């Protein structure tokens, strides 16, 4: 359907 | 003797003491350095035998190459591959990083770097607090390690905590003399990545050390972003710090609110309604007058609704679920304005409901008014307009007079969209060049499939005329895909994808009217690829001739009426009756073809190799050029 379709690591580096 | 240091990084990853023992067994010194300093890799990283043996939690390995061995604890490499390639990670980082209290003991006792900075400044404390370990991150502090020191982007060892949820960590932070006040790139301090995980714990234990509530850089309190994560918990806790005021308060219930009318995971009416009246109730009841609030004139997304500024106008709207979601769609509006990241998102997906349960015109209004949101925000919709393809092509495959105007503002958006991409091509030299590409690929397919469903409406003269205007646009800017094909190539090539939703069932390239269509707004006819095939080269290749005739007839009719030529040469020396390969295309096109006199002494010039340079009318160098 379409609402089943629409399922920042940058600065969360370790 | 890179086989010797082969089967040892094999043998201290995978924690072959015996096996380890026996290969640097009878080496001598420059052999042992040799061994036990090599980069090896072994699938995305380059790791040091030690750093992968530290890394796989093999403790007996470490040991055994501190103890006798005179190994450092100061080499380098690459340890992880979920989008991290961080160079310069010692032993300790990817100790900490892979969460080994027992090799990290063993490291930092024989002479180690407890404070070590690699590339991205990252401190192995910083990988023992995304891990979460206690014992790992109180054993480093114990041994000198700095607290305060993050990164480039000021992502502190307290802040990559507090965002996971690791308590005992955070609290013992907290208890070390621990700055609960940094400052990221983007305003975002502790509270902000804690608040919108969904911690209460961190959040709690931070109010507690006088956390000092500040806005970030994009207008956002922690307590916004608690309600703008749906956290219901988290925001009913801060209120109780004595120094929120009101207008604060006032402004997370009603965004909390909002969240919770318009979210796909914590979806809920009751507590919404709940929130809406609390925030209302607490805004109405001060007594000295009221508190009034500013509001947004009447969006037309949002039907005529002007919110709700009297107690009668919410206690009548409990019992409607449209206009929960329509109202907590306009206080998050109002709240969040309309350039902030996440503002749009809950639109798209109640735009998305609205089309699931056959709501389709409100799904348009809302989702133009999603774009139109995120093109003042210049943020990547190139998925927005795949998802109004699709939308469009259920609405054709349901037999529905899709509207116009709702048509010419998407096509015109997709053209802004296209020049800002082509923009960012330009733009993006090499760090996501190829990211850049697909997208802009997308974009212009996207574009082909609303100008298929535009060919599928029979809309009106001055709705067509804009249409055409729009096509005209984006024909006249001309895009070309990495491949080189133009908006022609595609037009006619059946290799071209067709998104795997509702979009197979109307958009069905090649097609006769996309390409009448096109030529009827100046397409380029004679447009060349990197390659050399020409819009003409590419339909007679068509592998079917006789299913959809028409659709070729009419599409090779149409091209070479137009301005196309029936003998220009690629860049392979073909002519278009060569790159055939279709009996039905030959001749479709062959009664098209009529001999002149001009390509005839084109082609015997430039068989023989005639010096045709500066000799001939410089319209015909290119004329010579074809064959």
């Amino acid at each position: 359907k379409h609402s089943l379709d629409l399922l920042k690591l940058r600065h969360l580096s370790p | 003797m890179e086989g010797l240091a082969g089967y040892v990084y094999k043998a201290a990853s995978e924690g072959k003491v015996l096996t380890l023992a026996a290969l640097l067994l009878n080496r001598s010194e420059s052999d042992i350095r040799y061994l036990l300093g090599y980069v090896s890799q072994q699938g995305g990283q380059r790791s040091t035998p030690l750093i992968i043996a530290a890394r796989n939690g093999h403790a007996k390995v470490v040991r055994l190459l501190l103890e006798h061995y005179r190994v450092q604890t100061q080499q380098t490499g690459t340890v992880r591959f979920d989008g991290y390639v961080i160079d310069g990670a010692t032993a300790l980082w990817c100790a900490a990083g892979a969460g080994h209290f027992e090799v990290v003991k063993l490291l930092v006792s024989h002479g180690a770097n407890v404070n070590h900075t690699t590339v991205t400044n990252s401190t192995p404390l910083r990988a023992a607090c995304f891990d979460g370990r206690l014992d790992i991150v109180k054993y480093l502090v114990e041994n000198n390690a700095n607290i305060s020191i993050a990164n480039k982007y000021d992502n502190t060892c307290l802040m990559i905590a507090a965002y996971k949820g690791h308590t005992d960590v955070v609290r013992y932070l907290l208890e070390q003399r621990a700055d609960p006040n940094a400052k990221a790139h983007c305003g975002a301090t502790a509270l902000h990545f804690a608040a919108e995980a969904g911690h209460i714990d961190i959040v709690k234990e931070l109010i507690k050390w006088r956390a000092a509530i500040v806005v970030n850089g994009h207008g956002m309190t922690p307590l916004k972003v608690a309600a703008e994560s749906c956290k219901a918990d988290v925001v009913e806790l801060l209120l109780s710090h004595a120094d929120c005021d009101r207008r604060s308060r006032i402004e997370a219930l009603e965004l909390l609110g909002a969240s919770f009318a318009n979210d796909r995971e914590n979806y809920d009416i009751i507590k919404t309604y709940h929130y809406l009246y609390l925030a209302m109730l607490e805004r109405f009841q001060d007594g000295d007058n009221i508190l009034e609030k500013e509001v947004l004139p009447p969006i037309h997304a949002y039907g005529n609704r002007t919110e709700c500024r009297n107690p009668q106008e919410l206690e009548s709207i409990r019992q409607d679920r449209d206009a929960l979601h329509m109202e907590g769609l306009i206080v998050r509006e109002r709240i969040l304005g309309a350039d902030n990241i996440d503002v749009s998102h809950p639109i798209i997906y109640r735009g998305a409901v609205y089309a699931d349960n056959m709501e389709f015109e409100q799904c348009i209004k809302l989702w133009l008014h999603a774009l139109h949101l995120r093109q003042k925000g210049n943020r990547n919709t190139h998925k927005d307009l795949l998802r109004f393809a699709q939308v469009f092509s259920q609405m054709i495959h349901l037999n529905e007079t899709v509207k116009a105007p709702d048509i010419e503002c998407v096509l015109r958006c997709s053209v802004l969209e296209i020049e800002q991409s082509m923009n960012r091509v330009k733009n993006i030299s090499d760090a996501d060049v190829h990211n850049a590409m697909d997208n802009y690929e997308c974009n212009l397919y996207t574009f082909l499939y609303l100008v298929c469903i535009s060919t599928k409406t029979q809309c009106s003269e001055e709705d067509q005329c804009k249409i055409n205007k729009q096509i005209y646009n984006l024909i006249h800017l001309d895009p070309r895909t990495r491949e080189g094909f133009t908006l022609l190539h595609l037009a006619v090539n059946s290799n071209t994808p067709v998104d795997d939703f509702h979009t197979n069932d109307v958009c069905s390239f090649p097609n006769a009217l996309v390409t009448k269509l096109l030529l009827d707004c100046g397409a380029e006819v004679n447009a060349v690829d990197n390659e050399g095939n020409s819009a003409l080269h590419i339909i007679v290749q068509y592998n079917r001739p006789i299913s959809d005739f028409l659709t070729l007839h009419s599409i090779i009719i149409s091209l070479v009426e137009a301005g196309a030529h029936t003998d220009m040469t690629n860049k392979q020396n073909k002519t278009p009756l060569d790159k055939s390969t279709t009996g039905v295309s030959e001749i479709l096109l062959k009664t098209q073809m009529k001999m002149s006199l001009k390509c005839l002494a084109a082609r015997a010039v430039r068989a023989n190799d005639i010096n045709y340079q500066d000799q001939i009318p410089r319209t015909l160098e290119e004329f010579v050029g074809f064959h």
